[PDB]
């Protein structure tokens, strides 16, 4: 049963006021994009950085196992987009904080769904 | 001067056609760093630069492309340069990355381990190599043509390169090999490409532009080599990045270059002219398999 729950061990090590995992591999882009959480392709706007999602991710960086049965990876090969006033931490950004289903924008960071975009049909 | 808003710099013509000797390589900005956007990684600004000129040359670009990436770790454990491939080639591209050291990378699949335990039964559309051996660092004799990885890369580009198939292999002063410029002769072009961002070293990338199995020119290695340090000694370059300011039409476009099976006997004229515009990629279209020589002992 006994599980290495990294996440927690992060969360306490930054709450402890230390240096966040450095060496995220930012892109360079037009600044222009959707906004969308994770993509296929930077798609920052003028208020995101992109990052490569291997270099944003704990279990990736942390060579540990990823929390999935079959251990897939949802960052690897993507790009994560990070708001500017949190850049300094991409990988705790990515732990602390979960993607919509309906945008895919950041919850509280671009998904505005929780104030009616259409009319639930009806 | 005028070729600062251009990503980088290409050995001109008239000094390839030279025959100068080796001499030490005595660059005038050499240590002088370039002013990077906030932020970003020396690497990233590299491949930057070096996807920016790949986008003017005549690549065949089909669709799910197969691309080999050498050297694609680094001392800080990630992949700048597969980042910056990943974002440029067309999405579906099958990207795959290795190097000696163990590292996290953007490439649908990585291998860790010197470059001659790597083997593969499948041709690549595009090779891209940035491994240096750091024992390049002690010059204690003269510089003669290195071999370690290069050995294996000129190896790997004849009989894993696929006809119309180009590369992008680094090199220094010291990190050379003179098999490697006469494989330049293979493809219908070439040329020595210099990034601003890194102007101030004699690094460059060998480019080589679709590959043709046989010899279009005779080049001499050691020459060739020395004509590079000469362009280098004579033609300070200024540090510049403002290529990577505008990332307007930085992605590689899906050209759908075609590709055909056609053994080795049917290759005419009319062929090759297709293989130096990039409008055909000769090689099968099996699935890709890879693998890594484990050593026991
Ligand atoms: C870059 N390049 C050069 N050549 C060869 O070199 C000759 C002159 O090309 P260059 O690159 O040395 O010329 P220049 O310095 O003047 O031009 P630049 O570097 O800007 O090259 C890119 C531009 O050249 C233009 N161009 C096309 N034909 C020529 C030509 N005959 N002379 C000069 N420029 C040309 C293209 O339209 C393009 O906009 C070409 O006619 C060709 O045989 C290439 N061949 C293939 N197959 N693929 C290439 O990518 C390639
Ligand atoms: C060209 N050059 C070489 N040397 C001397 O000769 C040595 C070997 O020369 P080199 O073949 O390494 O070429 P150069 O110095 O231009 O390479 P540079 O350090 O810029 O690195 C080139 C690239 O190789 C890779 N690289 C460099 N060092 C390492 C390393 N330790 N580990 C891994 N990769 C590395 C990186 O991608 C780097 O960008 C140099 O370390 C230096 O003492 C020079 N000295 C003067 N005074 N002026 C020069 O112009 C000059
Ligand atoms: C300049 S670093 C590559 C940096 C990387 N491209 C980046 O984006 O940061 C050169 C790399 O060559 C690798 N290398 C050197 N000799 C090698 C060999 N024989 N086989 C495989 N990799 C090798 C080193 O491990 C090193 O990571
Ligand atoms: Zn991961
Ligand atoms: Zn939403």
């Amino acid at each position: 049963a006994f599980a290495v729950d990294a996440a927690k061990a992060y969360k306490d090590y930054l709450a402890s006021g230390g240096q966040p995992i450095t060496n995220c591999v930012k892109m360079l882009c037009t600044h222009t994009g959707t906004g969308q959480a994770i993509t296929v392709t930077p798609e920052a706007n003028m208020d995101q950085e992109s990052f490569g999602g291997a270099s944003c991710c704990l279990y990736c960086r942390c060579h540990i196992d990823h929390p999935n049965p079959k251990g897939f990876c949802d960052l690897k090969g993507k790009y994560v987009q990070i708001p500017t006033t949190c850049a300094n931490d991409p990988v705790g950004f990515t732990l602390k904080n979960t993607v919509c289903t309906v945008c895919g924008m950041w919850k509280g960071y671009g998904c505005s769904c929780d104030q009616l975009r259409e009319p639930m049909l009806q | 001067s005028s070729q600062a808003w251009q990503p980088g710099v290409a050995m001109p013509n008239l000094y390839k056609m030279q025959r100068m000797l080796l001499e030490k390589c005595d660059l005038q900005n050499y240590g002088d760093s370039a002013t990077l956007p906030k932020g970003i990684m020396m690497n990233v600004a590299k491949y930057t630069q070096l996807c920016q000129y790949l986008n003017t040359l005549t690549l065949a670009v089909p669709y799910n492309m197969r691309v080999i990436h050498f050297g694609a770790g680094s001392d800080k454990g990630v992949a700048p340069g597969t980042a910056v491939l990943r974002q440029w080639l067309p999405t579906g591209t099958l990207l795959v990355d290795s190097d000696l050291n163990d590292f996290v990378s953007d490439a649908d699949s990585t291998l860790i381990g010197d470059c001659a335990t790597v083997h593969t039964a499948n041709k690549w559309d595009l090779i891209i190599s940035d491994m240096y051996d750091p024992k390049t660092k002690n010059v204690t004799k003269e510089n003669d043509s290195k071999e370690g990885f290069f050995t294996y890369i000129c190896g790997f580009i004849q009989q894993k390169l696929a006809l119309g198939g180009s590369v992008a292999i680094k090199i220094t002063e010291h990190s050379w090999n003179a098999d490697l410029y006469k494989l330049m002769g293979h493809f219908a072009w070439w040329t020595a490409f210099v990034t601003n961002v890194n102007a101030s070293s004699s690094e460059a990338f060998l480019i080589g532009c679709n590959y043709l199995g046989k010899p279009r020119e005779q080049i001499d290695g050691y020459v060739m080599h020395a004509n590079y340090i000469f362009w280098r000694n004579t033609n300070p370059i200024q540090l510049s990045s403002y290529s990577l300011f505008d990332m307007s039409k930085f992605p590689l476009k899906l050209r759908g270059t075609a590709v055909m099976s056609l053994k080795e006997g049917q290759i005419n004229d009319m062929i090759l002219s297709l293989l130096s515009k990039g409008r055909l990629i000769i090689r099968e279209n099996n699935r890709v398999v890879i693998s890594s020589d484990v050593l026991v002992n």
